[PDB]
């Protein structure tokens, strides 16, 4: 039934520090609820119920505490969570961080009203996601292989082209109907336009739904931005059976948003000052995916995150590496190099790709020959190592071929034009026309019948 | 007095309740008009600070709280295996038929076990009105599974006389199937008991453990052995395998029921196990049987209510001990005890107690400790002997990929063994990752005597194996900064036996065919060809090099390369397809070729 | 991109009442009647004497037009030819030629990167030096 009872306003504001203000003499607060602020100007602003207690309602406020008053504010709370209006309706549209429409067009018609928290997916009802998308990426398709309903993150160094690779993904990839959520936070505007124009070059844009926070808008509004995102998500997936896409576009200038709540509110830092939470909060963004019984939709998550540092093992990697289907990496060692997409294979995994490969989904071959290719790739890049202390000279004939593979490896397997597509079948015919640089019998991850079914041609 | 009192206040997984007077500290309470479930994690005075086991987003102030009188517990009965129960113990199979939902409602009551289904129960004929009995007793079979005969038993805390005992037939739940009295005062019970998850389920002894926990990777049983009754952990950075050893102990072991413990985990892992195991079949007696008949399911993946891990722990482990007391040796996959530890410092932080390391409450070392420690060989309590076990195995997963952390650090000085993965191996996609310098296993020293009795050439094996496998790194310092001509032959053969102990033994692919499992005599069958090899060539040099006619490593890599390439397609041999004596007569064979081969340089 | 919705709509009332003065300006006769015409939709909502909050309505009604390009880009055309006139002051240029060049700019791609543009931006700066030129020989 409809919240009936009317709505409650209090100028009842009490205290107000960092983003935070406290209202007090409050009937029954709920944690949670929404409040909407009128500042002394009537300007209109939102948030949280962060913490009550008694009389108490600790209100954390999207739009910034800046103008907060304590006698003139009046805080409309509106007894219930943050729900969404949600529809089919949203796809082919553009909204700020909030779900605020952007795109000149009306507020959306909600088909319904849904929490923005989502719910916990039942283990039981889950179904393990294993038809494989060709994205057309020779380092994805090949060797990082992601399933129909994976959540696998591109993790990047600062300016490398992360941006065009998840565009030639919004560009390339299908099965062996679908639509795209995407949700960018703390953007800045020289690449929201590039997002934007990319759905317009690639035709795609009647299919996709853009939610942008810009760095410049509030950064509290980006702790909401993705969850909309996968709100929207879960309505054209589980509701209307689309073969939804999820990009969420840097999730650092999202976290950022979480250290710095996380200091207004003094809770418990973990690693870098995170919160303690910070695992968790992460979990509530990317567990929202993967099939579910009855329902042929499927939430894929390609979240990206510009890694602090080039650091791997700082927080936001870290945390989203032990939630992720693995993780596929981008790495300046190969950006200066002009080798487009810098997707380094060897420190990139896919958890699923185990199950999206082999006979009915893919050639025979081809749970061989990645795990070959990893092979001779990282004993090329031992090799490497060895030759730029002791020379060319202390290396063996089959350690030249190694060093040999990495650099014909590179510039043919991970090498790829920026709107190429690529099928997996020939990835795995410019992975063997590598792997025959070496006699058969050296490829010690492949099985004799795979080497007498593929090795030869 | 009051059945409830009223939330005076909330901070995402805490509430505090006024009107709490008389309330005990780790109570089972409801919260909210919905009844979310949570237990008073502390006392202020007529009010509680209450850890909630749901997401608290829409509970209000003065919304009604509800005493239970009993702490967290579970119901152990019929019908738990091949069930998947949340950290609350609901099971899920059910919530999923009665809602017909894809998510978990909050506020959900559903009943434990399947009060319903009348169970096949057989009295033990042993007793009969008046006799004595005592906690730990058998009463009677329940024929649950074709594996996993349920032998229902008198709960601890109970003891007294037979009043009734049911006669063979079909029962459930709420029927009564036994009735004591004690000092005068009648207890009916049916075949469920109820018991407290945070209370150590007593025994007769804790016994010292002496039979390897059986796991299908290579380097695991063979250099760093678990123990049916022995603690373990896992600690890994992520992608580093750990959850596949933890899915390759559920799926082979010689563990007779696992208890399999996704707390805090990716939730695919659940839709991974309830794909695999209902399709994976052990054998027994000549009949070959679904996996999941010998396993349960606490999950409570990463985006469930934080809360709840510390109760997917506790359920995980007290359900495994329940088992124990059947005599069974039970296995049990603690999926992650770092994702535990954040949620007790989530708890902390909401409390605002003091932090020790990295924000975790100081008693972390104290609940690991006191938690690890719950395994054992066991006299289980009662009066038909049995030797249960529960055998813990941890999947510590440190933040940063760095074992300075606080729950790594803690847990090492709890387990007695640790299998430590390292992330280069990961990222080389060497697996089981497992780093054969920083792990080690405590139980070594029980269990020589039974290599000694089974396989008495093992032993040797194991030590030289250990001992070429700290060379190599002994020998890396040395030439990354001369370069490999610096090498002796003996170091250069000493580097060969490494990459074919490292490359072939030590890395197994464990979704193949022929990776899946590996017995203990393709195991040290592989291993003993290798240092087979190592002690021939080593001896041929150490001939040879006295004189002019100086055999070297090169020289037996041309003469042997079809040994060495013999010697690397050892990992091939399928059990399926190959019996252990076909297996083993090609590794005669292959000790034959290379002895013939070294009788030739010599 | 965009504003709040009152700083939108009072953007839009801002177009509309400017056109309305540029073409008063350009044309105090009605002598530009293809140009006129071209504006008549924008032009009646500031010929009558409206209010700001009626007009203001009318935008948040969707009753007057509301597009700020559209509107911004015919601003500019008007204003770009208003600007040549204005230039050639002691010149008056012929009628045919004010409605043929409007009928280029009608037709242009990008008013801004247009040598349109360029070359009246130097006739400008030419212009303007003058409005405080002292007697000497660059000046005169
Ligand atoms: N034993 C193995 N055999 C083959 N591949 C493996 C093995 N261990 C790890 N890998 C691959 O790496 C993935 C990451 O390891 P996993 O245990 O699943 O993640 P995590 O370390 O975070 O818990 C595995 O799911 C599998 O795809």
């Amino acid at each position: 039934n409809y919240l009936s009872q009317p709505r409650l306003t209090y100028k009842t504001v009490s205290g107000v520090n960092g983003p935070l203000v406290i209202l007090d003499h409050v009937k029954f607060p709920r944690y949670a609820e929404i409040v909407h602020l009128t500042l002394p100007d009537g300007t209109k602003r939102s948030g949280q119920v962060l913490e009550v207690s008694g009389s108490k309602a600790v209100v954390q406020v999207f739009e910034g505490t800046s103008g907060i008053d304590a006698k003139k504010t009046s805080c409309e709370f509106t007894g219930d969570i943050l729900r969404t209006p949600v529809s089919e309706d949203m796809l082919g549209r553009v909204f700020n961080g909030s779900g605020k429409p952007i795109d000149r067009g009306p507020v959306v018609l909600a088909e319904d009203f849904l929490d923005i928290m989502g719910q916990p997916i039942n283990p039981q009802c889950r179904i393990y996601p294993e038809e494989m998308i060709q994205t057309g990426i020779s380092a994805i398709d090949g060797m990082n292989s992601i399933a129909r309903g994976q959540k696998i993150p591109i993790f990047s160094a600062a300016g490398l082209p992360h941006n065009e690779i998840a565009a030639q993904i919004c560009r390339q990839a299908g099965l062996v109907n679908f639509a795209i959520v995407f949700a960018a936070m703390g953007v800045n505007m020289e690449t929201a336009r590039f997002f934007k124009s990319d759905f317009e070059e690639n035709g795609s844009m009647d299919n996709v739904c853009l939610f942008l926070n810009l760095a410049n808008d509030p950064t509290i509004e980006r702790i909401i931005t993705p969850r909309l995102a996968l709100t929207t998500a879960e309505f054209l997936a589980y509701q209307c059976e689309k073969h939804v896409l999820v990009i969420l576009t840097d999730m650092s200038s999202y976290a950022e948003a979480l250290r710095e709540v996380s200091a207004a509110r003094e809770e418990v830092p973990g690693r870098r000052g995170f919160p303690g939470y910070m695992y968790t909060d992460l979990a509530t963004i990317y567990e929202r995916a993967g099939r579910v019984e009855g329902r042929n939709g499927s939430i894929t998550q390609i979240p990206i995150l510009t890694m602090p540092n080039d650091d791997i093992t700082h927080p936001i990697p870290d945390l989203t590496g032990y939630i992720t289907e693995g993780q596929i990496y981008v790495d300046r060692q190969l950006h200066n190099r002009q080798i487009y997409p810098p997707i380094n294979v060897l420190p990139s995994l896919s958890r699923l790709m185990k199950s999206a490969i082999g006979e009915g989904m893919t050639r025979k071959d081809h749970a061989d020959v990645s795990n070959q290719l990893y092979a001779c790739y990282a004993i090329g890049k031992d090799v490497q190592a060895m030759k730029a202390v002791v020379g060319e000279e202390a290396l063996t004939s089959d350690d030249l071929l190694y060093l040999e593979f990495l650099q014909k490896f590179e510039k043919n397997f991970i090498t790829q034009g920026p709107y190429e597509n690529r099928t997996v079948y020939e990835t795995l015919d410019i992975g063997w026309q590598l792997l025959r640089i070496f006699p058969k019998e050296m490829l010690k991850r492949i099985p004799q019948s795979t080497l007498s079914e593929f090795y030869p041609r | 007095e009051s059945t409830f009192g009223y939330v005076h206040g909330v901070s995402g997984p805490v509430v505090t309740a006024c009107d709490m007077a008389g309330a005990a500290m780790y109570e089972l309470v409801r919260v909210g008009h919905s009844e979310l479930v949570g237990e008073i994690i502390r006392l202020e005075g007529d009010m509680a600070t209450i850890q909630v086991y749901e997401e608290t987003s829409g509970v209000s102030v003065g919304d009604p709280v509800l005493r239970t009188g009993k702490p967290l517990s579970v119901e152990l009965g019929p019908g738990i295996m091949g069930a998947i129960f949340d950290g609350i113990q609901r099971p899920l199979s059910d919530i999923s038929s009665q809602t017909q939902s894809i998510y978990i409602p909050r506020g959900v009551n559903v009943s434990a076990l399947s009060r319903d289904i009348k169970w096949e129960f057989i009295p033990s004929k042993n007793l009969r009105v008046g006799s004595h009995i005592t906690g730990g007793d058998i009463y009677g079979i329940v024929n649950e599974n074709s594996l996993i005969k349920h032998k229902i038993m008198l709960p601890p805390r109970s003891r007294g006389s037979v009043t009734y005992i049911a006669p063979p037939g079909n029962y459930d739940a709420s029927d009564v199937v036994l009735e004591l009295e004690f000092e005068g005062v009648k207890e009916k019970l049916s075949m469920v008991q109820v018991w407290p998850v945070r209370q150590v389920r007593p025994v007769t002894e804790k016994l010292p453990a002496n039979h390897p926990l059986l796991t299908g990777q290579r380097v695991l049983d063979a250099l760093f052995p678990c123990v049916q009754g022995g603690t373990t952990a896992i600690p890994g950075a992520f992608g580093c395998g750990k959850t596949v050893i933890s899915q390759s102990l559920s799926k082979y072991s010689n563990s007779d029921v696992i208890i399999y413990v996704g707390c805090g985990e990716r939730g695919n892992e659940m839709s991974e196990v309830l794909r695999d195991f209902p399709e994976l079949t052990m054998e027994v007696d000549g009949k070959v049987e679904s996996i999941m008949k010998r396993t349960a399911l606490v999950a409570n993946t990463s985006n469930m209510p934080v809360a709840a891990r510390e109760a997917s722990i506790y359920t995980g482990i007290t359900l495994s001990e329940y088992f124990r007391d059947m005599g069974y040796h039970v296995s049990m996959m603690a999926d992650s005890t770092s994702r535990w530890a954040e949620a007790l410092r989530e708890i902390s932080g909401r409390l605002a107690e003091m932090p020790a390391d990295s924000g975790y409450p100081a008693y972390l070392g104290a609940r690991l400790a006191s938690f690890y420690e719950r395994a054992g060989r066991v006299k289980c309590l009662g009066n038909p002997e049995r030797e249960g076990s529960v055998s813990i195995v941890g999947a510590v997963s440190p933040p940063g990929g760095d074992f300075s952390d606080p729950v790594t650090s803690a847990t090492l000085g709890i387990v007695q063994v640790f299998w430590g993965l390292d992330k280069k191996l990961a990222q080389r996609k060497h697996f089981p990752s497992v780093n054969w310098l920083i792990s080690y296993s405590k139980y070594m020293r029980a269990l020589d005597e039974y290599y000694d009795k089974h396989f008495t050439e093992f032993v040797p094996l194991r030590t030289k194996a250990k001992e070429i496998l700290q060379e190599e790194e002994d020998l890396a310092e040395i030439v990354q900064l001369v370069g490999k001509a610096s090498l002796a032959e003996t170091d250069k053969i000493t580097l060969e036996v490494a990459k074919l102990i490292k490359d072939d033994f030590l890395q197994q692919n464990g979704y193949t065919p022929y990776d899946r499992f590996c017995p203990f005599y393709k195991t040290v069958g592989m291993l003993s060809n290798m240092i087979s090899f190592y002690d021939m060539a080593r001896r041929a040099v150490e001939t040879t090099a006295q004189s002019d006619n100086k055999i070297t490593w090169s020289i037996i890599r041309e003469h042997m390369g079809e040994i060495l390439y013999k010697l690397s397609s050892m990992k091939f041999k399928d059990p399926v397809k190959d019996g252990e004596a076909k297996i083993k007569a090609d590794y005669a064979q292959l000790l034959e070729d290379m002895q013939n081969a070294f009788r030739s340089l010599e | 991109g965009g504003l709040t919705s009152e700083q939108y709509h009072s953007q839009v009332v801002g177009k509309i009442g400017y056109i309305a003065r540029c073409m008063q300006t350009i044309d105090p006769e009605n002598n530009l009647k293809k140009i006129r015409e071209d504006y008549q939709d924008v032009l009646i909502w500031a010929e009558k004497n409206y209010r700001f909050e009626e007009i203001l309505e009318a935008s948040k009604s969707g009753k007057c037009p509301n597009d700020l390009d559209a509107l911004s880009r015919r601003s500019l055309i008007l204003q770009e030819l208003l600007r040549l006139v204005s230039s050639i002051s002691p010149f008056k240029m012929k009628l045919d030629l004010i409605e043929s060049q409007y009928e280029k700019m009608k037709q242009h791609v990008n008013l801004w990167k247009s040598d349109y543009h360029v070359k009246l931006n130097q006739l400008n700066q030419l212009t303007d030096y003058l409005k405080n030129a002292a007697p000497t020989p660059k000046n005169n």
